[PDB]
């Protein structure tokens, strides 16, 4: 049977301070017990000062960030160039992501 | 949803409906009403999987309070009982089929007669003297071959009906929580308050 | 006959410039913004004395931040309005936020060339849909059934308008307070209306920041209506 | 006259008079200039205030990073036609991490337009579009009319009066195609361009509307005091 | 690429009168004479092979047509919507009948399956009305023996004889002088080839004339033996030698 | 009266008007040929140079399909590009399932039937474009010219638009004085002293000279628009004619 | 006067449109002819290129529909090659469905009954052509079926087409008088071709060269189109007796 | 494009006048009368078939009276092969109401869902409406013996005794002369037939014109018959009455 | 589908299948509704250009909702069935979904909706009706009365009518019916309703219909007795 689903590893890790966050990931990407590369970014910067990793099954973790990226540009189209915030931001991944609740996109995400 | 009998006695129907609700490991409930009236002599009680039996229930109260309206006329318990089964007989080849079985008590006001339909979630429709769905009727149906006759008193089938729940109390597992019982003749629909 | 989408031989829709017509035909309603508020107010018009007034709907709310008044075929703005409001919660579902005035009236006017051979017509009726956001503060909008909208420091629409649209050239200015604002949208109302301003054939309303958007009572407009009275009076 | 009512019928001279009447609403529409050098691409657009409390109507719409267009005519149909192209570039960047080529989103606005004047019960549109944008081959220019044809330039203009901005940049032709890293130049020569399609008005702060792209300068619109410079 | 006409092409003027129907009507008076005569024991159907060419072979072109083993049907009017008509009322003689009952539907109910076709025709959208008036003819166990004329509008009338078509008005006369209800088969065919004539201009015999009858049951035209209750097609068309035969006893 | 009003509908000669309406767009528009040569054929077009901002060489009206038949037309631009792309989505469909590139007589059948289905109902308009189209195959050369009622044959020489009696004129000289055949190289030349000369129509505004080719000897049955040297050796032999 | 620009009645009873795509028919002024001989069905018809430019060998009404069934075209090209396309794909659809090649008789029904639904739907004008179908039938022999935009059809022993239809068609008739039999009596149908040319020739007194003609033969088990050195080869076995 | 053929058949005039209906009901006017009688112990359905010939085989034809179910049967006036059409599926509707219900469908019901169908036709689907009226005589259980009519514009209304087709306004004024509340069937059967024998456009009423129907609770043991009149018990009923 | 645009604009921004809709509700019966102070009354006309009627089973022209609404209505019959059948299937809706009766202020919004669907929706025309809706939302005891038109419109009103002559009873109405004080009981709301029928009327009882409905769903039709005997008493106090 096909199964549509991997597991590509890696590790991120988020931080809030005062006056700054940071978003940092492992640059490592897996299959099984063999190396893909010791050298492929996980942590984007997505615009309007917001940064994302979605951390698992890196084709569906590639997808979504894609998606949201996406979903920045036409906010700024759709809505006179207006600065996405952070919390708006979440909202937004949380549609994107409940959108495939019954085929997930099996990641771990942190903006 | 648990016990739910039927009994039609002389002059009237008595629908006797348990009050548990239990979700797995706790009784959420022990007051709940497994009826609907449909018509003002006509009352449908159920029982079957959780969500499809209310739903089913209000689905099928709703089209007769339709047809009540449109041409100011209450169809005959008859009619109910074979519209309800159309639906069930509809449903069980549907994507997902309603789960529910219904026990149909009305008078029909024409005949001047009491009539109580069983009709299971196949829609398979028969109409009886006396009836119950699930387990129930394991225990009740040898006490009403016993003790029914077609000419009781309406004081006569409470009696009998009381008999059937201390059976059901004695001899059943799970703590159904007593039953709300409700009695269908020429004046409508009451409920007896204390039993 | 004819196309519904057609050109006329100008480069116009012809079934967009008759839907006009419709619009000129409607009651008045005056919109006012400031830096203080945005004063929505429209000429109700009963048709008999019979009729109880405080039925007459043309002032609606589409969110908190978001007031709409109609003019024209008031019918046809239920499903304008109906939109708005989706428009409104749906991108507050999404994005946690207040939509931006600009972005709601954007989304009510997408629906207004939806038509041809979607619905069959044109709608018959011209809003003006007055509301607060953080980014660009106070605004007020007129919306067509061109598709076109433009933004307004004051506008009237309906039966009355290019009376008083003459009127608020000269009346409006950057320093108007929400009361002057009040007193203005009466005053304009009252000289373009048939029958004699009071409140039950004139309403009311505004949006604040604060207190969001408050369709007047009577009571209320009644009294500014006497403060009116006063100070006309007073030179 | 009678083969007019409608898009999907001919006259007797072979003309398509629904399209004509579309391109008409064009040269009702307020004055809009485009021209390029080699570096950079400027729109200035003359935007229209329907009276003194009114705003005025937005005539320069974003499609990309790398391009966008102003408008002439019906504004809603400059907002579908913009939309589409924004998705077009969209589509472009998703699929094939690829900018659109400004000569080919020139041909989607053509064949997009032409559907609308072979099939019955829909319209033209009712807008003229001016494209600029940089992509792998430069600096472009292009004029869409809604009859379909889209055309390459150096320079032009239209709506209302366009015709005074037109031969000032068919003179001015050798002069502002070397107008290489310098914007503000390039920007001088199309505000002084849309000046000679100017009658009674002149250009003021909320009147004005610039737009421009380049080597390394994103599609960025100026309104407001950002003109200022510029009158 | 779209078909737009949703509405109907035929509609009532002021006057109550469906225009489309009228001259369906008209154009099935201009068409060749055919007949209807129902005998005790047989119907018999008959029309004129009008040929178009006499490089034509007017034998490919059948007037007449099986609908069912014991139902016929002959026309006046347009043979292309005639010939669509036909082909229409044997699948619907299965479709909406055989493959529900096992048997062939009645003369009746196929008369009134190929009605409703025409008088769709009559209402639909995008459609005008078939400009043929059919006459069907058919024997069935319950009923006997029975014909039926079908009009542009739909509706159908059972007749003991009758005529459509070009002299339509004459023929009709001359069969209700010779008409009775003691008529054999081979009376009411000598009744049809003599009403015929006076329609017919030119030459007159069995390759000019196209003749059926609904009679006796033909096991020898059936092709198989070995079902007892099987017994064979009613429905015959008289062949060119048949017709001429009987034309010498006129 | 009438019969010209709708597309489809026979008037009492047996024509359909629209059609004939559609011509007169295709007899407006500018001047563009095509030439069959030994092993190829040479398509070329006039370019109505309206305004000095047009910038040279980028606005292309001659078009590739598949990688090996070109197309050119008159009348309304968008129209012809729009059969372009039916063409292109016909040519594709082919080669999918029968792998083999469209042969020019398949590929000119397709966009004929697609042409001809535009003359059969009111609710679309016929085609405002002629359309000279062709290439090289496994039978060898092939030119086609296609009109606005679905009308289209196999030539030597094909000419449309305002210049095509001109052209037309021309193209039976050539016709006449090589019975052997022209070659591919000579087309090109030939080419564009006839649009030069059918200019002579269009001699208000001056013009730019377009020219493609494919030839199973110069290009390897392939598409490709003549350029560079080649294309300025074929204006100055043009420029040279006229003088 | 509505009812002359779609396919419904007019008053009389008649199909304007129908009648106006029967003139349509005669646009390109090409006569045609088909005969039957013993083993085969020979088709004729004028060739005309008027101009200079074209490409004579792409300039054709005979359509090779299957391998048994020829089809020549009477009336505008376009509708002759939408004809042409649509019998060709009934052709070999019956042929998968069915199991055996399409009859001559049966392709002409079908194509006369979508010819009959334009006729009677408003959307779908009327085709403006004669479509003529030769094969040699394996049951019925040699066949010819001809329709038209009505939606009539009709087998023939001989048939012709065309502005000068009544011409030819007389001609056959008188020759088809004198023999009493319903077919050109003749082995080879290299002389049945002959026979048709010469007729034609007889009929709309011109004399014809290699160019001028277009000829289908159809034996069994195949139908083909003669080249113009084959008819070159026609021509002077007609001049030489 | 397809608009300029369009007949618009569902529009109202200046006045408020649906054309098509009006149009459709002037159609009517034309057709054979047909007379519906409701007395207390049953109803009469009387109507003039149009088409006398002497060679019409009147046994098996059925222009005018239909049955719908055993409880309902309708008489028809205007286009026959329109009426088919309504009547097919009102016999549908009937048994659709006995499957789900398990009861004969009411008379109303019927009629009501027959006028939705008919008023559908004149408010969309650009189509043009039926050219019937409809007279529906009936029993059920609830109201006993009904007599309704329905005509192209999809209203219908209840009667004692009602008329459709030709002459309706001298029909009309005949029975209101002639009928009483009290009335039987013989009695209604004699109203029927001498209002068709003085408002026929023929020169004499004959049994080979007629189709003749009643409904009766005069069954055997309190159940409803629908009797179909044959040709000879037409005849015989005319000479009862004393019209030939 | 037929997808045409009947309801189009014309060049005076009128909208003449709606107002040609007007005239078939002008062409109608006379309807009225008048509301009291703990009541409303629906008055209707039935045309005596038809007897012999059967007047047990012809639809009545005042139809229940539900049992605490009524919708009566002036222009075509067959099309004021639908707007009847579609408000009873939504009342129906509203207390499956909800758990409430509809409010005559919901139930009227949706109505008028239906009707202002038809007048900007393809191969339609508008429906040739207007309505009275009346009756009492639940647990409450304001008398409430609404009116819709083609057009889709809808408003309350203290009384009004429709129909034809409705200018005539609206005037009657205008003149005689006080909002300070509205008729205190049932017998003066009927009283009144009667009263303004009978300036259009122009005959006895059988030609007025009325339906009284009161709170808590209370709704009864009069007899044609019950009727006669206001018929009475209005022409008995006339006479001086
Ligand atoms: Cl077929």
């Amino acid at each position: 049977q096909f199964n549509p689903y991997g597991d590509n590893g890696g590790t991120i890790l988020g931080i809030a301070g005062e006056d700054f966050a940071v978003l940092a990931g492992d640059t490592r990407n897996i299959t099984d017990y063999s190396i893909n590369s010791r050298y492929e970014p996980k942590v984007f910067d997505c615009g309007d000062n917001i940064v994302m990793s979605a951390n698992g099954f890196a084709a569906d973790g590639d997808a979504l960030v894609k998606r949201f990226k996406n979903s920045v540009k036409w906010y700024h189209f759709d809505h006179n160039d207006k600065k996405l915030s952070i919390n708006s931001a979440a909202r937004n991944i949380q549609h994107l992501l409940y959108g495939k609740r019954f085929f997930p996109y099996y990641v771990h995400t942190i903006i | 949803m648990d016990i739910i009998l039927g009994i039609r006695v002389q002059d009237s129907v008595i629908l006797a409906s348990s009050k548990a609700v239990t979700r797995g490991i706790s009784v959420l409930k022990d007051s709940d009403d497994k009826t609907r009236q449909l018509s003002p002599h006509t009352l449908m009680s159920f029982a079957g999987e959780a969500g499809d039996t209310v739903q089913f229930a209000e689905y099928i109260q709703a089209n007769i309070q339709l047809y009540s309206i449109r041409e100011d006329y209450e169809l005959s318990p008859q009619a109910v009982s074979s519209f309800v089964r159309q639906e069930l007989a509809k449903s069980i080849r549907s994507r997902r089929p309603y789960q529910v079985n219904v026990l149909i008590g009305g008078y029909d006001k024409k005949k001047n007669k009491p009539e109580l339909y069983q009709i299971d979630y196949l829609g398979t429709k028969v109409e009886l003297p006396y009836g119950a769905h699930g387990y129930s009727g394991f225990y009740t149906f040898s006490l009403l071959d016993h003790h029914y006759r077609p000419d009781m008193t309406t004081e006569e089938g409470l009696d009998l009906l009381k008999l059937c729940v201390q059976e059901l109390e004695k001899r059943m597992p799970m703590d159904f929580k007593g039953v709300i019982v409700k009695i269908v003749d020429k004046d409508g629909i009451r409920q007896v308050d204390d039993f | 006959d004819r196309g519904v989408s057609t050109f006329s031989p100008e480069g116009r829709l012809f079934q967009v410039e008759y839907s006009l017509e419709a619009i000129k035909l409607g009651s008045t309603a005056i919109g006012i913004a400031t830096k203080e508020g945005v004063v929505l107010g429209v000429e109700k018009r009963a048709t008999s004395p019979l009729l109880e007034s405080d039925s007459i709907e043309k002032i609606v709310e589409i969110d908190r931040h978001i007031g709409c008044a109609m003019s024209g075929l008031t019918a046809d703005a239920r499903s304008m309005i109906e939109h708005a409001r989706t428009a409104a919660v749906t991108h507050n579902l999404y994005y946690d936020e207040d939509i931006n005035v600009e972005s709601l009236t954007q989304s009510v006017c997408d629906l207004a060339l939806r038509f041809g051979e979607l619905m069959s017509r044109p709608f018959g009726v011209a809003l003006l849909i007055a509301g607060h956001d953080a980014d660009d503060g106070y605004q007020l909008f007129h919306a067509e059934p061109s598709g076109t909208f433009y933004r307004y420091n004051a506008k009237a629409i309906g039966s009355g308008s290019e009376g008083a649209q003459a009127e608020l050239l000269n009346e409006w200015h950057s320093s108007l307070t929400l009361k002057e604002a009040e007193l203005l949208v009466l005053k304009i109302l009252k000289q373009v209306m048939e029958e004699k301003l009071d409140e039950n054939n004139a309403q009311l309303s505004c949006i604040t920041k604060q207190d969001g958007f408050k369709i007047y009572d009577n009571e209320k407009t009644a009294e500014l209506i006497k403060e009116l009275k006063e100070k006309e009076a007073a030179e | 006259n009678n083969y007019d009512g409608d898009t999907v019928t001919f006259s007797p001279t072979g003309r398509l008079f629904q399209v004509e009447y579309a391109l008409e609403a064009i040269k009702q529409g307020s004055v809009t200039v485009g021209l390029r050098s080699n570096t950079h691409a400027v729109l200035v657009a003359l935007k229209r205030n329907a009276d003194e409390l009114s705003s005025y109507q937005k005539k320069i719409i974003k499609c990309d990073e790398h391009m966008g267009l102003s408008l002439a005519g019906l504004a809603p149909d400059a907002r579908v036609l913009s939309n589409y192209l924004r998705q077009q570039c969209n589509y472009s960047s998703l699929v094939f991490n690829r900018k659109l080529a400004v000569e080919r989103a020139g041909h989607l606005l053509c064949d997009k337009a032409q559907k609308n004047t072979q099939s019955y019960g829909g319209r033209p549109y009712g807008v003229g579009l001016l494209i600029i944008g940089y992509d792998k081959s430069g600096a472009h220019l292009l004029e869409f009319q809604p009859s379909g044809n889209v055309t390459e330039l150096y320079g032009t203009a239209i709506g209302a009066r366009s015709q005074g901005a037109k031969t000032y940049l068919e003179r001015t032709l050798d002069t502002f195609i070397k107008i290489d890293g310098n914007p503000d130049e390039l920007i001088k020569a199309g505000v002084e361009a849309i000046s000679q399609s100017l009658r009674d008005e002149s250009l003021t702060v909320d009147n004005l509307s610039i737009a421009i792209v380049g080597k390394d300068t994103p599609f960025t619109i100026y309104d407001g005091e950002a003109v200022a410079k510029y009158i | 690429m779209t078909d737009r006409y949703s509405f109907s092409l035929t509609t009532f003027s002021p006057s109550g009168k469906l225009g489309q129907i009228d001259y369906a009507l008209t154009a099935v008076k201009q068409g060749v004479t055919s007949l209807g005569i129902k005998a005790t024991n047989g119907v018999v159907i008959a029309t004129e092979k009008k040929s178009s060419s006499p490089l034509a072979m007017s034998e490919t072109l059948s007037k007449v047509s099986l609908l069912t083993p014991d139902i016929g049907a002959v026309y006046s009017g347009m043979g292309p919507d005639y010939r669509v008509l036909v082909d229409k009322s044997r699948k619907v003689a299965h479709t909406s009948y055989k493959r529900i009952y096992g048997e062939y539907p009645p003369t009746k109910l196929l008369v009134s399956e190929v009605a409703k076709i025409m008088q769709e025709a009559t209402q639909s959208g995008g459609v005008r009305p078939f400009g043929v008036s059919l006459l069907i003819a058919g024997h069935d166990e319950f009923n006997g023996f029975s014909l039926y004329q079908v009009d542009p509008s739909g509706s159908y009338f059972p007749w003991k004889a009758t005529a459509i078509g070009k002299g339509s008005v004459a023929a009709k006369t001359f069969l209700e002088k010779r008409w009775n209800d003691e008529l054999e088969l081979e009376d009411a065919i000598h009744i049809a080839l003599l009403t015929l004539k006076e329609s017919v201009e030119g030459e007159f015999n069995g390759d000019t004339i196209e003749l059926a009858i609904i009679g006796d049951e033909n096991p020898d035209l059936l092709g198989y033996t070995g079902i007892p209750t099987d017994k064979g097609p009613r429905f015959r068309k008289l062949t060119s030698q048949e017709i001429n035969d009987r034309l010498e006893a006129l | 009266t009438g019969y010209d009003l709708s597309n489809s509908v026979f008037s009492p000669d047996g024509r359909n008007f629209q059609v004939e309406y559609a011509v007169k767009a295709v007899e407006n528009g500018t001047t563009s040929i095509g030439i069959k040569c030994n092993d190829g054929v040479v398509f070329a077009v006039e370019k109505l140079i309206t305004s000095k901002l047009l910038v040279p060489q980028k606005n292309v009206k001659i078009q590739v399909v598949d990688r090996h038949i070109g197309c050119v037309y008159s009348g309304l631009i968008p129209d012809g590009r729009h059969l372009v792309n039916r063409g292109r989505e016909e040519a594709a469909s082919f080669k999918k399932l029968y792998k083999t590139p469209i042969p020019i007589p398949a590929f000119a059948d397709r966009l004929g039937q697609y042409v001809q289905a535009h003359t059969l109902y009111n609710s679309v308009r016929p085609f405002g474009v002629s359309t000279i189209f062709g290439g090289v195959d496994k039978n060898g050369a092939h030119l086609y010219m296609l009109e606005p009622s679905g009308s289209y044959w196999g030539y030597k020489g094909a000419a449309t638009g305002k210049g095509r009696q001109s052209a037309k004129a021309e193209l039976e000289k050539l016709v006449d004085h090589h019975p052997e055949g022209l070659s591919a190289r000579e087309a090109v030349k030939q080419a564009a002293k006839i649009i030069y000369l059918a200019h002579e129509d269009n001699k208000e505004k001056d013009f730019e000279l377009e020219i493609s080719w494919c030839s199973l000897s110069e290009t390897n049955g392939l598409h490709k628009f003549v350029k560079g040297d080649l294309l300025q050796e074929a204006i100055d032999f043009a420029q040279k004619e006229i003088n | 006067g509505y009812d002359r620009h779609i396919t419904i009645f007019s008053p009389e009873g008649r199909l304007y449109q129908v009648e106006y795509a029967f003139k349509a028919t005669n646009q390109t002024n090409i006569n045609s002819l088909a005969v039957r001989g013993k083993d085969c069905t020979v088709v004729i018809s004028q060739k005309k290129v008027p101009d200079k430019l074209l490409d004579p060998t792409t300039v054709s009404y005979i359509f090779c529909i299957s391998r048994t069934i020829g089809m020549v075209v009477n009336g505008p090209i376009p509708d002759a090659r939408n004809a042409a396309l649509r019998a060709k794909a009934e052709a070999a659809e019956f042929r998968y469905k069915y199991g055996y090649d399409m009859p001559c008789d049966v392709l002409a029904k079908r194509m006369a009954n979508l010819s009959q639904i334009y006729t009677q739907r408003a959307y779908m004008r009327p085709l403006g052509v004669i479509l003529t179908f030769v094969s040699v039938d394996e049951e019925l022999g040699p066949s010819i079926y001809k329709t038209d935009p009505a939606g009539y059809y009709v087998g023939y022993k001989a048939t012709a087409t065309g502005p000068k239809q009544q011409e030819i068609t007389t001609n056959l008739e008188n020759h088809f008088k004198k023999s009493k039999i319903d077919h050109i009596n003749e082995e080879s149908w290299e002389k049945v071709v002959e026979f048709a040319i010469t007729h034609m020739i007889d009929a709309l007194g011109t004399e014809f060269s290699k160019n001028d003609l277009e000829v289908g033969v159809a034996t069994k088990d195949k139908f083909f189109t003669l080249s113009a050195e084959n008819i070159e080869e026609r021509l002077v076995a007609i001049a030489e007796q | 494009g397809s608009r300029r053929y369009d007949s618009r058949t569902t529009i109202f005039s200046p006045e408020g006048r649906l054309y098509q209906v009006e149009y459709a009901l002037e159609s009517i006017s034309h057709a054979g009368t047909a007379i519906g009688i409701m007395a207390s112990d049953g109803i009469v359905l009387a109507a003039e078939r149009k088409v006398t010939s002497t060679l019409l085989e009147q046994d098996t034809s059925t222009e005018k009276l239909y049955k719908l179910n055993d409880k309902i049967a309708v008489a028809v006036a205007g286009l026959t092969a329109d009426a088919e059409i309504l009547i097919n599926t009102a016999r549908i509707h009937a048994q659709n109401y006995l499957k789900t219900y398990n009861e004969d469908i009411p008379v109303e019901i019927l009629v009501r869902r027959l006028s939705d169908i008919k008023q559908g036709y004149t408010q969309h689907g650009g189509l043009r409406p039926f050219g019937v009226s409809f007279i529906y005589a009936g029993y059920d259980d609830r109201y006993g013996y009904q007599l309704y009519t329905s005509n192209p514009s999809g209203n219908y209304t209840g009667w004692k005794a009602i008329s459709v087709g030709a002459n309706t306004s001298a029909a009309q004024t005949l029975l209101q002369m002639d009928y009483k509340d009290d009335m039987k069937v013989d009695d209604a059967i004699e109203l029927a037939l001498k209002t068709l024998s003085k408002t026929t456009d023929s020169s004499a009423l004959t049994y080979d014109r007629l189709e003749f129907a009643t409904i009766r609770k005069g069954a055997n043991d309190g159940e409803v018959y629908q009797k179909i009149f044959k040709p000879q018990e037409i005849k015989d009923i005319l000479v009862k009455t004393g019209i030939t | 589908g037929y997808d045409r645009a009947l309801s189009i604009f014309s060049p005076d921004g009128h909208i003449f299948q709606v107002e040609y809709a007007l005239e078939a509700v002008k062409r109608g019966t006379c309807a009225v509704g008048v509301k009291g102070k703990n009541c409303v009354v629906l008055g209707c006309e039935r045309r005596s250009t038809l007897k012999l009627q059967d007047t047990r089973i012809t639809p009545s022209k005042v139809s229940k909702i539900d049992s605490h609404v009524v919708l009566s209505f002036s222009g075509l019959n067959a099309d004021s069935r639908i707007l009847i059948e579609k408000a009873r299937v939504e009342a129906q809706s509203h207390r499956l979904t909800l758990e409430d009766p509809v409010t005559v202020e919901y139930l009227t919004r949706y109505v008028a909706g239906v009707q202002q669907r038809y007048t900007q929706s393809g191969g339609v025309r508008p429906f040739g009706v207007s309505t009275l809706i009346a009756g009492f939302d639940p647990r409450d005891d304001e008398p409430k009365l609404y009116q819709t038109e083609p057009s889709g419109i809808y408003s309350s009103w203290s009384a009004q009518t429709i129909g034809r002559n409705s200018k005539t009873v609206r005037e009657f109405l205008e003149k005689n019916y006080d909002r300070k004080e509205p008729p205190a009981t049932v017998e003066e709301c009927v009283k009144l309703t009667v009263r303004s029928l009978l300036e259009v009327v122009q005959t006895g009882a059988k030609n007025i219909e009325i339906t009284v409905v009161k709170p808590d769903s209370d709704i009864v039709a009069l007899s044609s007795e019950e009727i006669n005997q206001y018929v009475t008493q209005i022409e008995q106090e006339k006479q001086e």
